[PDB]
DNA sequence: ATCGATCGTTTTTTTTTTTTT
DNA sequence: CGATCGAT
């Protein structure tokens, strides 16, 4: 209890429960009368400045004890309110959260001021580490005298002061017992963690730069590292600084945004009626394939599947296999662009190098002096694409050693794997693509279909289809490309009978001129099509329900794959492609077993049809025919 | 407070306090006062002096300036402050609360260099030209802070011992002695500190040996000051971190006697002005220049005038130069909403018998904003280190050293394929990945690359067919403007590149009669021309030049596959999106230059006639 | 607002000088102007003591209000005059230029002079900045003059003005207009 | 000279990347 | 756990 504005300031903020706005709504059914007990309420400022500026921005530059006296007041009022959760003798901090906009630097730019004040960030979620537990204070015991006391102790990184430095008592009066009563005596939780710059706002010809962070205990782990983040704060500065030896930085008192997710979507059952509603619509499997790759002839009506991960199968207490796809094929110039149509477009979509060393999915976890004990740990480059899909380039160009290394848990589908300190495994069961070449660029079908790509010959059974790509034209298809690639180049610049401009209005105008650069829709509404029904969001939108939907068999699939399989493995070996029939093998089951499975959640219809087996084999023979 | 001399008052208390009140010419401009102020205005908390005022002044603070200057220079500080927060009351009512200031310096004494920053030179202030490597971060400093314990701001003069007494002594007798204290960052302060760095120069004692160099500080206002790989000059000061002669011998086998350290703060540091020594990020440019340049850019004589600024000593390579500038400017990353960020920046070949002065065109090319060269052998798998301190794994991960600039190489041949691969691929999407150890930093960075090469057979393969590369056809790819390099015989070309150097190889000749030609003067210029140009115009093109390009690239691939079928064999180049790719890049560069944004077809003919040279080489 | 059409104002007021001649090859004018005799003063404006010590003809001495003291107690007044000050001719920021050109071959004390006029002009102005400070609710019928002069305002004029109708538009329109329940514009 | 109360006292790690022949 | 340092 320092200078006696704090009481001011408790009651400023008791003066904050009297009518419509927190007697109505803050106060209440806010966190104990719903009872998940939040002890980190919600506030926005605004409201506070709305009453009293002194206490909004007084904030905002100094935060001494206004917070402790702001969870002061709310643990007594709500002591006049609700006495039932008066049993969480503690200090209860509250958000002072917002998508406000006062002061909101790059991890950058927390530069040499900002001491002292409350604040936001964004950036990466990277590291995300260990937990402990803390101590807060301790219920001790006197069998002799039946006596429990007490004593709480502090540190810079929750409140200002230190305890008054000792360990826990022995003998503290002059020889009588001290039973340390744990369970009494209790404990948060703790955490910490950085962030980095979501970086390309970077100057490369600078170091994107790091930051410092401390949690506690309702917030504890909140997303993973590989995903993006804002996130706001207050920050302070303990360490020496040649009174001994400079100085360092940390932040805290925080509440999160993942910017990311779908569940962040208000979410009723209202945009699965949507879905449902156009979902009969029996030809949008080919809308989907004219979408996310609209800036490009080529495919991608299979390449959903990679996109939907896959469908689980388990015995009782038999095995179980992996479900999910995998293919590739190309000489140079739209195959090393066909990547990045992941990377920023869906979800869980890293890729990696085509060089790569000691964490492509290994850790190595060599460690020097961590804060705790941790002897040896690190974490890899797979798990950040569980349940998905990955890219990379120049495959043919990666080592041959790790290439096994790949077939351990891809053919497996599963993790038995250490770095040989302790036994690990689990269940990452992941899908992945890369790039490809061959040795000498334009060679793949006059030679041989095989060895002009000059590796195992194992693998392509672990994947699914000998496949083609090529690029030529003959004397009367170049100028129907030719269109093609001028609608690319123009369906994408702005701007496309003596005087026609001076029209009743121009370009003069005051605030939606050009946003970035405009686009047209003529004739691909001839096309009859919309922006929204072709899009992004109500795209992503469906993603999750085909997710958790799961299309059972039919019964008519049983006598066509017999029959098509059988002329299959009869006389596809035959007709100029015998070479390129070399893969065939009792594995191209599961894979139209996986392709009427995601097929049949592209519409959702829970159940199966010959529709789907045209679909599935299609394809397949279309590799070639 | 000893007033004799070397005191703390006579100095703040009129001299320097007046000095800038004092401060006066007519036109009344001639202070430091409403720069002072003005800088104020916008947040700046600094102003710019010389050092040779004094003698303007006086005659006997610099000879006492350069001896104990680590005090004058805040006496400075506390000086101004008093002398402008009287200016930050309006009336007494808007000072909400003063501030703190920081000083600069500067002068045109003399740069020193490096082999001679010695004992003598030290707690000296000084001045050198170096160049500059990397540099840390940028983690913290301040001033003060108040303890607890005392509950009193921690003044301090250095920039530890903390004595015994308690000052929490008021509990009776029970006292709390053996050093309490509980330092209170609430009540801290909050100042930079970057740690910048020096190399020394490329002609002062390299010569037998290998080149030193030195690392830095700053305070307030010179991080975000200096990109490295930069041409400095300094006005600095040297000095140390510890101290101490007798036999408290350091270490466990180490200092004999008393060994401490080096390294140099900055009190004003400034740039490099080698025709444009430091003109890469920030503008210092006035309206007069940029009237100079759209005044030229408005001058319908500009191009071919450039097509001789590489070649004042050079002759020939004129149809093969309308084009070796056109890299420099780059042309658009007109990115889009998807992933096509279709590529930005441009990308040339050439190769051809030897004798015909590819090294020193690339050396100039090195020479006219940012750019570097080694070649073969060896900017940049890019590197994940382990950080000798606390052993952690950091990433200096270089052609992140061209972020917007270029790089040349030859000597493509000359090294081997296990690096070739990640630049390969660098060069079309422009993210350098990573998955090596526990990162997955898709980093980034616009470069471009110039290619000399070498070929093995020289004009036989060029005579007859394909022996064109020894290495493989997929970086025969990526590259627009394509150029053998012969040099087939005449007497009259003999005679005259005869004379044409000689002319030049003869006394260092050319200083007089040399820029009385036209236009052609000043890379410096060029410099400071370029770094505006591409940092303004984004063009596209205009709609009547699409078709006719369009058209054109079609009858190029119908040639091609002609030539395929008038031999009955494959005779073309691959017919690739990337060469339309880049031609566009090649309209963009030329509207860069003439700073029109919308370009017509004429404008390019040009370009359908350059990479002409590469249609007709490849052509057999 | 201009450097010299205040001094189509400011250049116009007189003081009282010495010449050299006696009345010249004309006497005098047919005007205000004083009988022309050497050593003694004689009333004149500054536009022409300008034109005739630089044709070497005359001396000239200043007013009063060029001194210390007076410049040293006006300033201290000024400090919490909250709104304004003494004012010694109220254009001696054009008087005092137009003086202090030529005139310093002989006045006195011609630099600590500047020294003070430019620390008050400066902190006059800035005040004139601060008073915008408070500026709310459209007060277009409450201002302050009582004892400005013209050389700092005239520094301000085309800025605010031909902003502040179309800024205060929406509450002079208020006095000015009507509607429903909400502020018009 | 003797005893006692004063002063001040701290140490723990193993492994991954690029390089050269 | 060691040496300093004060008085008895
Ligand atoms: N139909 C198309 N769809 C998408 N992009 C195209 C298309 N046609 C041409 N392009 C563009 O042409 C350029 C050709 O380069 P491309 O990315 O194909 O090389 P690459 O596939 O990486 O070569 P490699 O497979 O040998 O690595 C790309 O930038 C691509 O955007
Ligand atoms: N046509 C020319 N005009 C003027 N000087 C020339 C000409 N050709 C060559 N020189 C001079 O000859 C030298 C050529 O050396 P350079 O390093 O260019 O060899 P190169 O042409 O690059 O051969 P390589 O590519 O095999 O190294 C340069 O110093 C250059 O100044
Ligand atoms: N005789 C068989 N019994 C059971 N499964 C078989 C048989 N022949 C082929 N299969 C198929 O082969 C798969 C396992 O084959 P696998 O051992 O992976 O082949 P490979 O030895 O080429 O790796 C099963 O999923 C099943 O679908």
């Amino acid at each position: 209890e320092g200078e006696q504005f704090i009481k001011d300031i408790q009651r400023e903020y008791v003066d904050f429960l009297d009518d419509e706005e927190d007697q109505g709504i803050y106060a209440g059914h806010v966190k104990d009368m719903i009872a998940e007990k939040s002890k980190r309420l919600i506030v926005n400022v605004n409201d506070l400045k709305r009453k009293n500026p002194q206490r909004a921005l007084g904030l905002l530059s100094n935060a001494a004890d206004e917070q402790l006296a702001f969870g002061r007041a709310l643990k007594e009022y709500a002591s006049t309110v609700d006495p039932g959760y008066a049993k969480m003798h503690e200090d209860l901090f509250v958000g002072f959260e917002g998508c406000f906009g006062n002061r909101h630097v790059t991890p950058r730019s927390l530069t040499s001021i900002y001491l002292g004040n409350m604040v936001c960030v964004e950036g990466i979620v990277t590291k995300v580490s260990l937990i402990r537990p803390k101590v807060v204070r301790s219920v001790h015991y006197c069998p002799n005298t039946r006596k429990v006391m007490e004593r709480k102790y502090t540190d810079l990184t929750s409140f200002e002061a230190v305890p008054s430095g000792a360990a826990y008592p022995t003998k503290d009066e002059d020889g009588n017992l001290l039973e340390t009563e744990y369970g009494l005596s209790v404990y948060k939780d703790h955490q910490t963690l950085t962030i980095q710059e979501m970086p390309e706002k970077a100057p490369a010809g600078q170091l994107p730069r790091s930051v410092d962070i401390v949690c506690d205990d309702d917030l504890v782990d909140r997303c993973k590292p590989g995903d993006r983040v804002q996130i706001v704060g207050s920050y302070r500065c303990l360490p020496g600084k040649r009174g001994s030896g400079t100085f360092r930085t940390v932040l805290l008192a925080n509440n999160i945004s993942l910017l990311s997710k779908e569940s962040n979507l208000d979410i009723s059952r209202e945009d699965i009626m949507l879905c449902k509603k156009l979902a009969k619509n029996n030809d949008i499997f080919e809308l989907l394939s004219k979408s996310l790759a609209p800036s490009i002839g080529h495919v991608k009506q299979a390449i959903l599947c990679l996109l939907l991960g896959g469908v689980e199968k388990i015995l009782p207490n038999g095995t179980r296999l992996r479900g999910d796809i995998n293919v590739l094929l190309g000489d140079p110039s739209a195959k090393s662009q066909l990547l990045r149509y992941v990377l920023n477009t869906a979800p869980r979509a890293i890729p990696t190098t085509g060089r790569g060393s000691s964490g492509v999915g290994l850790t190595a976890a060599v460690t020097t002096d961590q804060e705790t004990g941790e002897r040896r740990l690190e974490a890899g480059a797979m798990v950040l694409a569980d349940r998905g899909v990955v890219c990379i380039d120049e495959f043919d160009k990666m080592s041959d050693i790790d290439r096994t290394a790949i077939h351990e848990v891809m053919e497996q589908g599963r993790v038995t794997i250490s770095k040989a300190g302790i036994h690990a495994s689990l269940n990452a069961r992941c899908s992945v693509l890369a790039a490809a070449n061959p040795v000498y660029g334009r060679y793949d079908q006059y030679k041989t279909p095989m060895e002009n790509i000059g590796l195992q010959d194992s693998l392509l059974s672990r994947f699914d289809l000998l496949f083609v790509m090529l690029d030529v034209i003959d004397s009367d298809v170049d100028q129907m490309i030719s269109d093609h690639v001028v609608r690319m180049h123009r369906y994408r610049n702005p701007k496309e009978a003596d005087s026609l401009s001076f029209v009743s209005s121009s370009e003069e105008k005051k605030d939606t001129e050009v946003y970035e650069k405009y686009d047209a829709l003529l004739h691909g509404k001839s096309r009859q099509r919309h922006e929204k029904i072709l899009s992004v969001e109500f795209m992503r939108k469906y993603i999750h329900i085909a997710k958790c939907m799961k299309p059972k068999l039919g019964e008519q699939a049983c006598e066509a794959i017999a029959n098509e399989y059988s002329r299959l493995r009869s006389q596809e070996a035959v007709e100029t492609d015998v070479a390129r029939t070399q893969p065939i093998t009792a594995r191209t089951l599961e894979t139209l077993i996986r392709l009427s499975t995601a097929h049949a959640r592209a519409r959702m219809s829970k159940s199966v049809t010959i529709d789907d087996a045209h679909a599935a084999i299609e394809l397949v023979q279309f590799a070639y025919f | 407070n000893q007033q004799d001399a070397q005191i703390n008052l006579q100095a703040v208390k009129k001299k320097y306090k007046e000095f800038i009140r004092t401060f006066n010419e007519e036109n009344f401009f001639y202070k430091y006062r409403d720069t002072l102020k003005r800088n104020y205005l916008n947040g700046r908390y600094f102003l710019e002096i010389e050092m040779e005022d004094l003698v303007g002044f006086d005659e006997t603070l610099a000879d006492k300036l350069n001896k104990q200057p680590t005090e004058h220079l805040e006496i400075f500080e506390e000086a101004a402050r008093e002398v402008a927060d009287e200016i930050t009351a309006p009336r007494p009512e808007h000072e909400e609360h003063m501030h703190d200031i920081q000083i600069l310096l500067s002068s045109n004494a003399n740069p020193t260099n490096i082999r001679q920053l010695k004992s003598d030179c030290v707690s000296k202030l000084v001045k050198i030209a170096g160049i500059i490597v990397a540099a840390s971060g940028i983690s913290a400093k301040a001033t003060r802070m108040s303890i607890q314990c005392l509950s009193c701001s921690t003044v301090i003069p250095n920039l530890y011992a903390l004595p015994r007494k308690c000052n929490t002594e008021q509990a009776g007798r029970p006292k709390c002695p053996l050093d309490p204290f509980f330092i209170m960052p609430d009540k801290c302060k909050c100042v930079d500190f970057q740690t910048l760095k020096l190399q020394e120069l490329p002609d002062f004692v390299p010569q037998g040996e290998i080149p030193r160099h030195l690392q830095l500080f700053c305070d307030r206002s010179l991080c975000e000051r200096v990109v490295p790989g930069n041409r400095v000059l300094i006005q600095g000061i040297y000095s140390i971190r510890k101290v101490g002669k007798p036999s408290r011998r350091d270490g466990r086998e180490k200092a004999v006697v008393g060994v401490r350290a080096p390294y140099m703060r900055v009190v004003g540091i400034t740039v490099d002005s080698e025709g444009a020594g430091a003109i890469s990020r920030y503008s210092n440019i006035t309206s007069d220049e940029e009237e100079h340049f759209r005044r030229m850019a408005a001058s319908g004589d500009i191009y071919e005038r450039l097509s001789q600024s590489l070649a004042p000593s050079i002759f020939g390579s004129r149809d093969i130069k309308k084009a070796i500038t056109c890299m420099l400017f780059g042309g658009s990353r007109k990115r889009l909403p998807d992933g096509l960020c279709r590529r930005g920046d441009i990308n040339v070949l050439l190769l051809g018998d030897p004798g015909t002065a590819k090294s020193q065109l690339l050396k100039f090319v090195e020479k006219v904003p940012i750019a570097v060269y080694t070649s073969g052998k060896g900017s940049s798998t890019a590197s994940v280190m382990k950080d000798p301190q606390t052993r952690n794994f950091v990433m200096e991960g270089a052609m992140v050293l061209a972020d917007g600039g270029v790089v040349c190489i030859d000597e493509f041949d000359k090294m081997r394929e296990d690096d070739r691969v990640a630049i390969h691929e660098a060069m079309e999407q422009q993210t350098i990945s990573i998955a090596k150890a526990g990162i997955t930093t898709t980093l980034n960075s616009r470069c471009s690359v110039l290619a000399a090469a070498n070929s093995i057979f020289g004009r036989w393969d060029d005579t007859k067919g394909e022996e064109n590369i020894d290495f493989m056809p997929t970086i025969l790819s990526r590259f627009d403007m394509i150029f053998i390099v012969k040099d087939i015989h005449d007497e009259s070309r003999d005679i005259t590149l005869a004379k044409h150097i000689i002319n030049v190889h003869l006394s260092s000749n050319k200083s007089a009669p040399s820029e009385p030609a036209e236009g052609e003067i000043s890379l410096s210029t060029f410099k400071k021309y370029i770094h505006y140009c591409r940092t303004h115009c984004g063009p596209r093109l205009s709609e009547a030049a699409g078709e006719k390009l369009k058209s054109r690239y079609v009858l190029m691939r119908s040639g091609a596959g002609q030539q395929e079928k008038a031999s009955d064999k494959r005779l073309s180049i691959p017919i690739t999106v990337r060469q339309l790719e880049a031609v566009i890049r090649i309209s963009e560069s030329l509207a860069k230059i003439r700073l029109q944004p919308f370009a017509t077809d004429e404008h390019v003919n040009e370009a359908l006639r350059l990479f002409q040279v590469s249609t007709l080489d490849a052509a057999m | 607002m201009d450097p010299s059409i205040i001094e189509f104002i400011g250049e116009k007021c007189m003081i009282s000088i010495i010449p050299n001649f006696s009345n010249e090859p004309l006497h005098l004018i047919y005007g205000p102007v004083g009988p022309f005799r050497a050593g003694f003063p004689v009333f004149v404006p500054l536009w022409m003591a300008t034109h005739l010590r630089k044709q070497q003809k005359c001396r000239i001495v200043p007013p009063e209000w060029m001194d210390m003291d007076i410049l040293e107690e006006i300033k201290e007044e000024e400090k919490r005059s909250k709104f304004f000050t003494k004012m010694p001719c109220e254009h001696y920021m054009v008087v005092a230029q137009l003086v202090m050109s030529t005139a310093p071959d002989d006045v006195p004390r011609c630099e600590e002079l500047r020294t003070v006029i430019k620390d008050i002009f400066d902190i006059r102005e800035s005040k004139l900045r601060t008073s915008i400070d408070a500026f709310i609710k459209g007060e277009g019928t409450y201002a302050k003059l009582d004892n400005l002069t013209l050389l700092e305002i005239h520094s301000v004029r085309p800025i605010l003005p031909y902003s502040l109708d179309h800024i205060a538009r929406y509450q002079r329109t208020a006095t000015a207009s009507q509607r429903d329940t909400s502020m018009l514009s």
